Order: C-alpha cells, then structure tokens, then sequence
C-alpha cells in the first residue's frame, strides 16, 4: 500500500552541479511504453 | 491529506522496511507520477486517499484527484534541471543540456543522468521553475548508463 511524503519545493536553483552529456539517439516506443534503441 | 504544491516521494511498506518506488509532482491539487511507479494503484497521504483520475501505459503517466495539469515544454535549446529525489537522500537539483530521442512520431528531449530506479517521477524544470516533464522512462545505452525521455502529458 503506497503513501507519499513531501521532499521539497519545485525551484530552479542558480549554481547547481552542472553534469550529463546531450546524446542524439534513434529510439522506438512499443505499446507497453518501453523505449528501445533502433540501430 | 497534504495538498501543498511541490515534489513528493512515493513509498511502500509491502517490501522490507519503507521502500521508495518513485517520486511525483503535486500541482493545483493533482498528483502527477509515472505509471510504472504506482501501476495505477491508489495512494495514501496521511489519512487522505488519492484515487487515479487519468493514466496511459504508453505515455507511462498517471494523475491523481484530477486531470494532468503540467503543460510546459523543453524549448529545444536551454539547459534544464533534474530535481532528483533519490531513495534516502535529500532533494538535489542537477543542471544539464538535454539530448534528443529521435522517433517515427517525432523528437523528444532526453536527460543522460544515472540514478536509482526509485528516482522515477522526479520533475525536470525550465529556467522559470515550470515542470516540463518527468524523469524515469528511457533506455540503457552503448555504455550501460541510463538516458531518460523528458516525458510530458497533455493538459485539456
Ligand atoms: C534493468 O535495469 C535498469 C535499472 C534501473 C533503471 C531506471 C533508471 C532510472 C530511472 C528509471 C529506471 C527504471 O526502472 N525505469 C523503468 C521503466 N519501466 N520500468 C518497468 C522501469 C532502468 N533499468
């Protein structure tokens, strides 16, 4: 049985940790809502 | 029940201890998460009950108490922030430039940040603090890391 707890406000924060790349990927979306790589 | 706007943890006691299965966004009295986190089950907030209102396994979204409210979109240029809420760890903003999921039905923003499965439902923000989508549905890549769509619903 699932419950929710508040974890914070939704705010943009100036000077957060800036990380991650920006990959361009060919993907398929099936009827179950699973993405997959089309190569 | 607590109906204040903000980000929330989704928890179960059906396993060992209290386990975090995902995250969601309360806005305008509606709770928003990803389908794979709740499987469309009802939710408790204190003594209050949240019943599902709208959902779609293919979009992998679900709303509680009311229709989908989040209509903001990635502009396809500007950096964004993943307001990650990992299991047992404080809310933390992580700023990134999204890549692109190319599909037959069109292009979608993607964020390449690696967090436990229980972080599914964490919101992605634009510069004005508006939710442009939820983190937690995408693909495992050549490397082995995770890339998530920026998944957004339609507002009617
Ligand atoms: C199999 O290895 C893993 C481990 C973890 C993840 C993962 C990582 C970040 C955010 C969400 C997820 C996640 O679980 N998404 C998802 C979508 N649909 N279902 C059923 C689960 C994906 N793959």
């Amino acid at each position: 049985d699932m419950y929710i707890e508040r974890a914070g406000d939704i705010t943009w924060e100036k000077d957060a940790e800036v990380t991650g790349n920006s990959p361009r990927l060919d993907v398929a979306l099936d009827e179950s809502g699973d993405f997959s790589l089309v190569e | 029940g607590e109906t204040t706007d903000g980000v929330y943890r989704v928890m179960t006691r059906r396993l060992l201890g209290s386990t975090q299965v995902g995250v969601g966004v309360m806005q305008e009295g509606v709770f928003h998460t990803m389908w794979h986190v709740t499987k469309g089950a009802a939710l408790r907030s204190g003594e209050g009950r949240l019943d599902p209102y709208w959902g779609d396994v293919k979009q992998d979204l679900v709303s509680y108490c009311g229709p989908w409210k989040l209509d903001a979109a990635w502009d396809g240029l500007s950096e964004v922030q993943l307001l990650a809420v990992p299991p047992g760890e404080r809310a933390k903003n992580i700023q990134t430039l999204p890549g692109i999921f190319k599909t037959k039905d069109g292009d979608i923003g993607a964020v390449a940040l690696d967090y436990p499965a229980g972080t599914s439902g964490s919101p992605i923000l634009d510069k004005c603090g508006r939710v442009i989508g939820l983190y937690g549905n995408g693909v495992v890549i050549k490397n082995g890391s995770y890339v998530s769509a920026i998944t957004q619903g339609k507002r009617e």
